[PDB]
């Protein structure tokens, strides 16, 4: 299972 | 034994030729389960193992609507590492990240891991303790700092010692006939005359799950390493691995050499002759 | 900007024996950037109907595919990967040999 919650470089 | 599930995402700029090209494939050990490619038809994530099939449409549409937001914010990155390096739009570029965790045999949270790459180098990456970043240049600084900021380590930690392992055991019960086998090599020899005074002997190790494998020639039980030809372990394509190793042997001496094999699904390691 | 030259291996999925259906493999790893071709070819043509794997990727961040195609072995014929990459000057060639 994917993690959910990125973040931009 | 040890288990682990990693994601590897590739995200590639094609300036004039539309959107960057996002690929995202995931794994349990050597098995990968998951894909999503940007410029396929269904724009969907989709199964590749058969164990993960069985998960039903909530699974499905939750994983699609995580990799598409992935997507997104890879490209973003595109534009955003170009910002920071001063270069031209004209140019492809490539953006890679790979995170996951790993279990002990215990089955237990052993390691956890996050990295992310710039054009096939180091940009950042998570420390082993999990709560801080490596960052490689000045330009990663930006983004160390920035993530630092909104707390981005807390986060991340949360999913690896939590999701990411409850996940990868859920994983290895429903594929346990998949990926808690082990396929033991099967093993032979072939031998090919180099010349009049020596030939190659090529010791080969075929059907093997997992990856993982030690192939080795000795002469007289001396270890051979600098004096073999070995090959990169490499994809059957039905989900098991090849290996070889080779070494030459001049006339009269093949009775010398002996092959050493070790694998997880060997009961004791083997010894191989040619005779 | 890093370039790392594709590996190249071509074999078959089981041990080749002729009359027998197979899968012929050209393996593709230690490579960067991700643009790469790759052709199955027999007698010297492109074979069509050929896949790959997934795009991913080796600790060290260089890229690895699997290109793969159904065939039967025969005694006559002959088999070839043809690879193209920025790293390449001109397309590189590995015959199949049914014992590497």
């Amino acid at each position: 299972m994917l993690w959910g919650y990125l973040q931009y470089v | 034994g040890s288990h682990s599930m990693r994601y590897f995402f590739t995200s590639v700029s094609r300036p004039g030729r539309g959107e960057p090209r996002f690929i995202a494939v995931g794994y349990v050990d050597d098995t990968q389960f998951v894909r999503f490619d940007s410029d396929a038809a269904s724009q969907r994530m989709e199964p590749r193992a058969p164990w993960i099939e069985q998960e039903g449409p909530e699974y499905w549409d939750g994983e699609t609507r995580k990799v598409k937001a992935h997507s997104q914010t890879h490209r973003v990155d595109l534009g955003t590492l170009r910002g920071y390096y001063n270069q031209s739009e004209a140019g492809s570029h490539t953006v890679q990240r790979m995170y996951g965790c790993d279990v002990g045999s215990d089955w237990r949270f052993l390691r956890g891991y996050h990295q992310y790459a710039y054009d096939g180098k180091d940009y950042i990456a998570l420390k082993e303790d999990l709560r801080s970043w490596t960052a490689a240049d000045m330009a990663a600084q930006t983004t160390k700092h920035k993530w630092e900021a909104a707390h981005v380590a807390e986060q991340l930690r949360a999913y690896l010692e939590g999701t990411c392992v409850e996940w990868l055991r859920r994983y290895l019960e429903n594929g346990k006939e998949t990926l808690q086998r082990t396929d033991a090599p099967k093993t032979h020899m072939t031998h090919h005359a180099v010349s009049d005074h020596e030939a190659t002997l090529r010791c080969w190790a075929l059907s093997f799950y997992p990856a993982e494998i030690t192939l080795t020639w000795q002469r007289d039980g001396e270890d051979q390493t600098q004096d073999t030809e070995l090959v990169e372990t490499r994809p059957a394509g039905d989900g098991t691995f090849q290996k070889w190793a080779a070494v030459v042997v001049p006339s009269g001496q093949e009775q010398r050499y002996t092959c050493h094999v070790q694998h997880e699904g060997l009961p004791k390691p083997l010894t191989l002759r040619w005779e | 900007m890093i370039q790392r030259t594709p590996k190249i291996q071509v074999y078959s999925r089981h041990p080749a024996e002729n009359g027998k259906s197979n899968f012929l493999n050209c393996y593709v790893s230690g490579f960067h950037p991700s643009d790469i071709e790759v052709d199955l070819l027999k007698n010297g043509e492109r074979i069509e109907k050929v896949e790959h794997s997934d795009l991913s990727f080796s600790k060290d961040w260089s890229f690895y595919l699997l290109y793969y195609t159904e065939f039967t072995p025969t005694e006559k014929d002959e088999y070839a990967c043809r690879v193209n990459h920025v790293t390449l000057s001109q397309p590189k060639i590995v015959k199949w040999d049914r014992d590497m």
